[PDB]
RNA sequence: AACGAGACUCUGGCAUGCUAACUAGUUACGCGACCCCCGAGCGGUCGGCGUCCCCCAACUUCUUAGAGGGACAAGUGGCGU
């Protein structure tokens, strides 16, 4: 929230998901710490490796 | 020998014929000097071997060049594409393979297609509509 | 006992090695063929920067250039390709002194006689040929001649003998006697197609192979079957030696080196281990030569190399 | 580097990228360097193939729409001149960290998508792609200065410079930095 | 006497043309007329584009249609009298010919 | 087992290999003529710029059209019974 922003990144992607595939869900490893892990929902299209910024971790999604 | 190797270059119809013939300097196109070639915007793309490759691989060439084809776009990509290929040939040939090789290297890091032809042309209207794939507009009721 | 050593390995080519051959005028050069369509004209060192730079390529054929061999004089060079239609170099830059067309079907093997006036060729026209070396047809073999492709032809020693080697995959070797043209002999001891075939500098052997699996040995002088040998699953290239009387087998995963007095294996070249799934660790070795000296050799193989070896004492 | 290229004037090195989400997708200074921003270019036929090309190269792209300067991208390459000369006057900083500070300064970190459940509108917060981060970043910035010069004095050419300092900086008075802010009041909202 | 004659061949065949043209250099090889080979020239498209429907209903459709000429011509220089008997021979699928009574 | 599907035909992207060209070009000089010092030099000479001149010159890269060759999931690494 208006904690410090964060920075995530990619270990694997999932699938597509959305009601038209518009979105794409992916696991993602924290970047501090690598027993963290959350799935999250993510708009773009995203691969591999990639890094991410994530405005909070809070949140904790699987599906929309 | 009389040292003369000649090239082609393309780019969707656009023939540029570069003779490669022992000399120095004198690099011209169309007898024309290829400081000025008019649009003169793209102006640093057919310069753009020359300054990158130094003068020290034209130190014993004189290069000109005939075209035909193509629009002002066109024409450029096609006389860079052809004057590049020719001082290849020249050292492959005349000289040795080591010396040609160093130059290849250098070209195909920044390449634009300068050792190769653009396969891309035109695809042809098919009716029921304009263009080659877009259609007129089609009305319910 | 003698033994080899890795020496090193060339690099140059796009494409398998098919054959390569050596100039005895220099040692200093080496010739070689491959399937990216050149033949590569080499400046060797002995160096460790490298073992050799190629100095030109020579360009012309529409297809794979298979086959590549010297002059005596050593200034010309003639090649056989998979186009159909040979070339004769003027081996300096290029420029072709002349092209040969004949055959309906593709040049697989050609040689260059000591005479330097009679050059042959084997075909999948099914035709040995004779060859004027102003590229006109001395003589053209289509009558007594193979029903299957003419694999390999070689020129013997013309010491008084008028003889010239010629095998097909019909699984015999056919001799042909020079200005009359008939067979001399026809020699049947092949279970397999027969791929190559090359004859003692001294001149009474025959060093044949096929698919066979065995090494058969032919006599030069009248044609007998002197012994065989287990080895050479497939054989691609031999090649007699000048400083020993040894004869080199290219198998695909390794090069058996043969001492024939007695008949013993000196070593097996091996190449070193490359972590492959399923298996595709070796690369074939498909032609080999040796050198003047005799203590170097070299090999073609289909990784796209040209490996050395030395024999160290 | 002893043969380096610049755009004429402008030196590639010196240029940072302030973000470990955006490097190497931003293309500026590996081997990306050229002295124009035309080229053939692939941009397509595979995914991954975008992000390969510069962001020099993707501007003059991005600035050629509304049905009457399509294949005019000449025209577009004298706009880009003007531009970056304007801003390095106007500032003094090297006109290329200006653009990749005013890419990073205004690519929205969150977007809202729809979700269909129970007949009735429900929205959901989502995160973003950095490729999608760059997308948008060119598209906002380059919407302002089109408008702007749609019926002033000011050509394109001053609008477009201007709008690339405003961005740069972190001073929101600028068509990208208030839309950006937009976009991520909605994401809070139907988190 | 010895007159430069052109004798241009001309169909729609392209197979069919090209072995007459064959037998006409072959039966000048044959005398050593010291003939010139087959110049083939630039080959030209007829076209017709038009509706596949008697009176128009239905979607817009059309059809092209195309024949394809060819044309190509040796040039001789010999005695006319040889030229008119190598000619008339040899000849059997429908292909036409003109001879030229001489040329620069 | 059959039809439709693919296969096929046409078209486009790849050949300094083959075949041959005053109704297609190039190169090479010979040039003589014009031109400017335009470049080294001096304005001479040598070179550059195109046209007429060109040949019973040389060649076919560029233009043309025929026969052929080339591409197969072929090779390598994953994954799949």
């Amino acid at each position: 929230r208006v904690q410090p922003i964060k920075l995530a990144r990619v270990t694997k992607v999932l699938g597509r998901t959305g009601s038209q595939g518009q979105c794409t869900q992916v696991r993602v490893e924290f970047m501090d710490d690598t027993s963290r892990s959350i799935i999250r929902n993510v708009k773009g299209p995203v691969r591999e490796g990639d890094v991410l910024t994530l405005l909070e971790s809070e949140r904790e999604a699987r599906r929309l | 020998p009389l040292q003369s190797v000649q090239v082609f270059g393309r780019k969707k119809t656009a023939t540029a014929v570069a003779h490669c013939k022992r000399g120095n300097g004198l690099i011209k196109v169309n007898g024309r000097p290829l400081e000025m070639i008019e649009p003169r915007t793209l102006q640093y793309k057919l310069l753009e071997p020359v300054l990158l490759l130094g003068k020290e691989r034209f130190a014993g060439v004189d290069i000109r060049v005939r075209v035909k084809g193509g629009g002002h776009v066109a024409q450029i990509y096609a006389i860079r594409q052809s004057i590049s290929k020719a001082l290849v040939a020249y050292y492959q040939k005349y000289v040795d393979e080591a010396s040609k090789k160093e130059i290849k290297d250098i070209l195909i890091q920044y390449d634009r297609t300068l050792l190769v032809a653009d396969p891309r042309r035109c695809e042809s209207k098919k009716f029921g509509g304009p263009g080659a794939r877009a259609r007129y507009q089609k009305s319910y009721r | 006992t003698e033994q080899m050593t890795l020496r090193g390995t060339l690099k140059g080519h796009n494409g398998w090695v098919t054959q390569i051959a050596t100039t005895p005028q220099f040692p200093d050069m080496i010739l070689s063929a491959s399937r990216d369509k050149t033949i590569i004209m080499w400046k060797l060192t002995r160096d460790e920067t490298n073992y050799g730079i190629p100095q030109r390529a020579l360009r012309g054929h529409s297809h794979f250039v298979s086959d590549v061999v010297i002059s005596s004089d050593g200034q010309f060079a003639l090649s056989g390709s998979w186009d159909g239609t040979l070339r004769l170099w003027d081996l300096t830059t290029g420029t072709t002194t002349r092209r040969f067309v004949g055959h309906t079907k593709d040049v697989l093997s050609v040689a260059f006689s000591s005479d330097n006036r009679q050059i042959v060729s084997g075909s999948r026209d099914k035709t040995i040929k004779l060859w004027n070396t102003l590229g006109v047809c001395k003589y053209t073999v289509q009558d007594e001649s193979h029903s299957e492709w003419v694999s390999c032809v070689r020129f013997s020693p013309n010491s008084s003998n008028p003889i010239i080697v010629s095998c097909g995959w019909d699984k015999l070797v056919k001799v042909w006697n020079l200005a009359n043209c008939k067979l001399k002999t026809n020699h049947i001891g092949h279970t397999g197609y027969l791929n190559t075939v090359t004859v003692s500098p001294d001149g009474s052997l025959c060093a044949s192979g096929g698919k066979d699996g065995q090494a058969m040995l032919w006599d030069l002088n009248e044609g007998k079957h002197l012994y065989t040998l287990d080895g050479g699953d497939i054989i691609n290239a031999l090649c007699f030696s000048p400083n020993r009387y040894w004869l080199c087998a290219a198998t695909g995963p390794s090069i058996k080196i043969w001492d024939l007095e007695g008949k013993i294996i000196v070593d097996e070249l091996k190449q070193e281990v490359i972590s492959t799934s399923s298996k595709a660790e070796p690369p074939q070795c498909t032609s080999l030569a040796w050198s003047a000296d005799g203590q170097t050799l070299f090999a073609g193989y289909t990784d796209n190399l040209v490996r050395v070896w030395q024999v160290t004492i | 580097t002893p043969d380096i290229k610049l755009f004429g004037k402008w030196s590639t090195d010196d240029v940072q990228i302030n973000d470990i989400s955006l490097q190497d997708y931003i293309a500026v200074k590996e081997k990306y360097a050229k002295y124009l921003p035309h080229s053939a270019g692939r941009y397509a036929a595979k995914r991954f193939r975008k992000a390969q090309c510069p962001i020099v190269e993707r501007l003059t792209n991005s600035m050629m729409m509304h049905g009457r300067n399509n294949g005019k991208k000449l025209m577009t390459v004298r706009i880009v001149k003007h531009a970056f000369e304007i801003i390095h006057l106007l500032t003094g900083e090297n006109p290329l960290q200006v653009l990749v500070n005013a890419i990073i300064n205004s690519g929205p970190r969150e977007d809202s998508t729809r979700i269909g459940r129970a007949g009735t509108v429900r929205r959901q917060a989502v995160d973003v792609s950095p490729l999608r981060r760059v997308n948008q970043a060119i598209w906002l910035l380059c919407t302002g200065a089109r408008e702007a010069a749609f019926r002033n004095i000011k050509t394109i050419a001053e609008c477009l410079a201007d709008e690339l300092i405003n961005a740069a900086k972190g001073s929101s008075n600028s068509y990208a930095i208030k839309k950006k802010d937009e976009l991520e009041r909605v994401a809070k909202s139907n988190r | 006497a010895i007159h430069r004659i052109r004798i241009t061949l001309t169909s729609r065949n392209v197979k069919s043309l090209e072995k007459v043209c064959a037998d006409l250099i072959r039966g000048a090889k044959e005398k050593n007329l010291k003939v010139k080979g087959p110049v083939r020239m630039p080959t030209k498209t007829l076209r017709i584009t038009t509706r596949k429907t008697p009176c128009g209903e239905g979607s817009k459709t059309w059809d092209r249609f195309q024949m394809r000429i060819h044309k190509r011509l040796i040039d001789l220089h010999s005695p006319s009298e040889i030229v008119k008997q190598i000619t008339s021979i040899s000849i059997e699928p429908g292909v036409e010919v003109e001879v030229t009574i001489a040329d620069a």
